């Protein structure tokens, strides 16, 4: 028997809007300000723009099959001397140019290509608050695929082997383009090292078809499982 | 230009925040969407669905297929528990990676009601009654079907009805329990017992499986998103 | 009683509460005629019936890829570059009130199983498209050493529901649970689920059915056979041109 | 050196505020929290350091504490985060009433166990006045930042 | 003439002006079915007569603790997960008209006292609930240090009101002063107070009960006794198992 | 952007301040409120309450 209780509990934060109303670190970019010379210091870096990289953002998103949403980008720009012997340095400042599929990715810190007259870039100047940029959905399908169960190719008959190989659950409904980063400032005497965070926040989520959660440890960028096959733990059938 | 003078927080990146910021493709004609099915609007619609439950974690058991078959036998009657768990659906290995449980460990908090439903996979031949108790907590756990049946109870005919359902009413002094083992948010106790004993005839398996299924009820809610135990990464 | 075109059949679950159905003007991407065969390719197919032992652990098909050879919804399927069609799959197990075990028939999409290498994405497209013959789930997952020619096939542990998701867990998608004492099929209605209105049938499986033994098969004494039955429902093709003929083995 | 730093939430590392509060027995409130963040070198001859950036981010209960000041846990995806950048004005954020009863206690006169017959000593202890109904997680703190020489 | 149940008593003090009550179906938090034992458990107990003599420090008893072992009020109580109950606590002390003395009756809500030990919070459960026989205050604070066997039990200080506060600010909480040339009795009506609608009654004593000797008893020649009578009102109970049974000493 | 201009006491922290700023826990659920005894709205209240007197500060 039950007695008459006016509830009063919402489920206000468990909606899928709350559930992913936080800004998750997707990657940290490392660029060095430094001479062209050294041949040690990458003076510019280009990341491939993915969710895959980091897991927790990942797993939350597992929970479903397809989703559909704007994302908010926020760059948390850290930098740090790495020698105390060779002076001091100014102020930096760095481009973070977005290079959709298709555009030339740099292949040096100052070619061409940062022109960005067509690429969006976001300069930002180091002690600003952490720079922020939106997207709308932009999926070439009705909605972003977290599992693609298929193939970009089919190999055909007569075709050797090298011919019609693609990898299993790879297909351009997730090439989103890249991040190239670099230090728009010339070298100072001393070298500097700097970590860009990437935190991708999605905004208006609409989701689909949910899924269990990963129960092991992420392997690559597919479902793939190699360790740690043995979450749950050991417990009496008849202890509580 | 405007007088304006910068609060505290001025400049911080809160990761909560919910701000306006410059779109990077402006005018972008986005792909309209489509009515797929299966569209999820919270995430308790999935703590609703039932999923089951690894009742049977011992050291040959867990991490196989044997973990979700707890074996119901045609013994004599006894008054010891076939299965025993706590109330604890995000702190209980058994109920902490279930559905409920996966959902409820990215929550510090939750209250409602929950729902306990067993399967028996006996032929159909095969006959019983068990008893199927919740002990709320601040008592000894039921150690026989005497103390159980103190407490909430169903009786469970598994030759009328394969599957029999538990509700497990809210009934607490907080009005949300944290996600953690905790005594004072302490859920109490679940326990199965023989009610009379299962009973075969001849040419009959003696030793059949129950499964158990766990899913919230239409009252559940949590609180505090907070970040998971369930997955890590190395390096 | 269950009748498509010519075929018949004499508990049921509509995957997520929608039925099949065309595509609407509205949501139509292709803009050439579509090719709707109805009748002569949405219809019944019977596939190889498998084997429950009491030491099976599970069986999957991919869908389309289990009927890409069954008749003319075969043939619309390598024929046309897009496919659309939703599933009425009928899984067949009957066995005596002395028999006991249950089956947990789960209808999964964009179901990716696991690889069998070090190596991520590996598994070739013959092995991910066995056909009506489908795979099996395996006890434990066992890497594949062979370096010089390796195996490049799923290794889905039944436990990890073959993708690394506990198993207990897969009834969040639309399932039947086939309990030998109480019933002897499972009907699951599947909608085409995409997130494209349309898509390519041979590179894309839009749907995966695994059967896995909740409660092993047992008998006093045993085996039992399994049995799909599977009728694509609202065909729609575009694309028409010479026959696609995937490498197979 | 401490890269990062742990701190469970609560009112009674300090005595002013503590006395306050503890006037009265139970209290419902909205709480601002605001960060005064301050920073030295601590020696000269290492040459210099570029303006800091710090990783607060409110981990409550249940959720995975920080073991190193660079482990996974700093993606905090669903943690709440505030970066402060240094020099900046003090960080700032706000929380309503989150306490699981109806009023924060800031006196429990009883405890979170009962000690039953038949349990050993060791079973059943809990400490008096100690309950989980302010248990409201810790704040785990970090410098961004990759080290500097100094 | 005060009656509850089958019992009788024949100034008076409601804490906070607010009549003890039942829960409002809107503040509700438990969903099962309430027991109300009305009558047979919201009855006046009579605690085990204490005695005030010129020495006496003060006096303590903890409410629900000091009714645990009372009949039915004490069955339901240990019966149940929840529990929640106001009182009304009535102390009898009756002397000449040639005495003379004063106490301090003090209703305290979450009467935390201090400990005996360097260690925080570590009076334990057997000590912090002594039941009806309740507890004395001290004259001055003595630390426990006994390292092998710890008393591990309060050292309630008369002047610290037992927790570290000015005895003479006690008045703040709900009180009645017995002037034995004025009066011989003291009613205090309690409503439930806590964080919660209800709570356990085992795990948490809402109240606390302080009797202080304002002025101390002093006669022309003496020892009087002090009786103290509680009625639990409102009983409300939820949460039914198997009996609870505390560990004691 | 809209012009303004930064005035004198901008990006101090008075601890005394009232202003707005985010919330880091959004679309809490808050327990609502219960109708405790005894609420007080006013410090005054307990000043008006009566409070006994240490009147006799001798050494003993
Ligand atoms: C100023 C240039 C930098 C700012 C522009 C950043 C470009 C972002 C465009 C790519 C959009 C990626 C959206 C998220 C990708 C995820 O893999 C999918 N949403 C997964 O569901
Ligand atoms: C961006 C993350 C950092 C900001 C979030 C801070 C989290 C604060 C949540 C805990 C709430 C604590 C409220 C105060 C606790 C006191 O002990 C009680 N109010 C006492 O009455």
């Amino acid at each position: 028997q039950t007695r008459h209780v006016i509830q009063k509990r919402t489920r206000s934060e468990s909606t899928v809007e709350s559930f992913f109303a936080r800004g998750a670190c997707v990657a940290i970019i490392e660029v060095d300000n430094d001479a062209p010379t050294k041949r040690a210091s990458k003076l510019f870096s280009v990341w491939k723009i993915t969710y895959k990289d980091t897991v927790q953002l990942r797993r939350k998103l597992e929970f479903f099959t397809y989703s559909r949403f704007d994302m908010e980008l926020t760059f948390v720009v850290t930098s740090n001397y790495t020698d105390a012997n060779n002076g001091h340095a100014l102020n930096q400042v760095y481009q973070i140019m977005f290079i959709p599929p298709g555009a030339p990715i740099p292949g040096k810190w100052n070619d061409y290509t940062w022109q960005t007259s067509s690429n969006p870039s976001v300069f930002y100047t180091y002690g600003a608050p952490p720079a922020r940029i939106s997207v709308p959905y932009v999926g070439i399908a009705n909605a972003y695929s977290h599992f693609y169960d298929g193939f970009a190719k089919v190999p055909l008959a007569g075709q050797a082997s090298t011919e019609g190989d693609s990898l299993y659950g790879a297909a351009s409904l997730n090439d989103f383009g890249s991040l190239a980063v670099r230090v728009v400032n010339d070298h100072n005497p001393t070298k500097l090292t700097s970590k860009i965070r990437v935190y991708m926040k999605p905004k208006h989520v609409r989701v689909w078809c949910p899924r269990p959660p990963r129960a092991v440890p992420y392997y690559g960028p597919g479902v793939d499982y190699k360790d740690g096959l043995a979450p749950l733990p050991e417990k009496g059938l008849t202890t509580y | 230009g405007l007088p304006v003078l910068n609060t505290p927080g001025s400049n911080q990146y809160l990761t909560a925040d919910n701000y306006q910021s410059p779109c990077a493709i402006p005018e972008f004609d986005v792909t309209p969407p489509i009515d797929i099915p299966g569209e999820v609007r919270n995430m308790m619609e999935l703590a609703e669905i039932d999923t089951m439950i690894p009742l049977n974690l011992t050291n040959q058991r867990k991490n196989t297929m044997d973990m979700y078959r707890v074996e119901l036998n045609d013994a004599a009657h006894s008054d010891t528990p076939i299965l025993c768990f706590s109330l604890s659906p995000a702190s209980d290995p058994r109920l902490a990676h279930t559905m409920l449980g996966e959902i409820l460990n990215y929550y510090t908090h939750w209250a409602g009601s929950l729902k306990f439903t067993f399967l028996f996979c006996g032929s159909m031949m095969a006959t019983g009654k068990l008893l199927v108790s919740y002990a709320p907590p601040g008592a000894e756990a039921p150690k026989s079907r005497k103390e159980a049946m103190l407490g909430t109870h169903v009786i469970w005919d598994i030759g009328l009805q394969s599957s029999c359902t538990m509700v497990v009413p809210w009934i607490s002094n907080t009005t949300y329990r944290l996600t953690i083992n905790d005594s004072f948010t302490e859920g109490g106790y679940i326990s199965m017992f023989y009610q009379t004993r299962v009973v075969v005839p001849l040419s009959t398996p003696r030793k059949m499986d129950i499964l158990g299924f766990v899913s919230a009820c239409n009252d559940f809610s949590v609180r505090l998103l907070r970040d998971t135990t369930h997955i890590s990464q190395e390096a | 009683q269950l009748t498509l075109g010519n075929s018949t059949i004499t508990n049921s679950v509509v995957a997520y509460g929608r039925w099949p159905e065309y595509i609407k003007d509205s949501e139509a991407n292709p803009v050439d005629q579509p090719t709707e065969p109805d009748v002569a390719a949405c219809r019944f197919y019977t596939l190889d019936t498998v084997t429950w032992r009491k030491e099976s652990r599970g069986w999957w098909w991919k869908l389309p890829d289990a009927l890409k050879d069954m008749g003319l919804f075969g043939q619309n399927m390598f024929y046309h570059y897009l496919g659309r069609a939703g599933y009425t799959v009928h899984v067949q197990c009957n066995a005596s009130k002395f028999h006991q075990g249950a089956l947990g028939v789960f209808a999964v999409p964009e179901m990716c199983l696991a690889g069998d290498s070090t190596t991520h994405m590996f598994t070739k497209y013959e092995n991910a498209n066995p056909g009506e013959k489908g795979g099996e789930f395996k006890g434990s997952f066992t890497l594949d050493t062979n370096a010089t020619n390796p195996a490049r096939n799923f290794c889905p542990v039944d436990y990890l529901f073959g993708s690394g998701v506990l198993a207990g867990n897969a009834f969040v998608y639309p399932h039947q649970i086939i309990n030998l004492r109480t019933n002897n099929c499972a009907t699951l209605v599947l909608p085409y689920v995409n997130s494209l209105s349309i898509d390519s049938m041979t590179k894309h499986n839009n749907w995966g059915i695994a059967i896995l033994p909740l409660a092993p098969l047992d008998f006093a004494t045993t085996e039992i056979p399994i049995t799909l039955t599977i009728a694509p429902m609202c065909c729609e093709f575009n694309g028409l041109r010479n026959i696609t003929v995937p490498r197979t083995q």
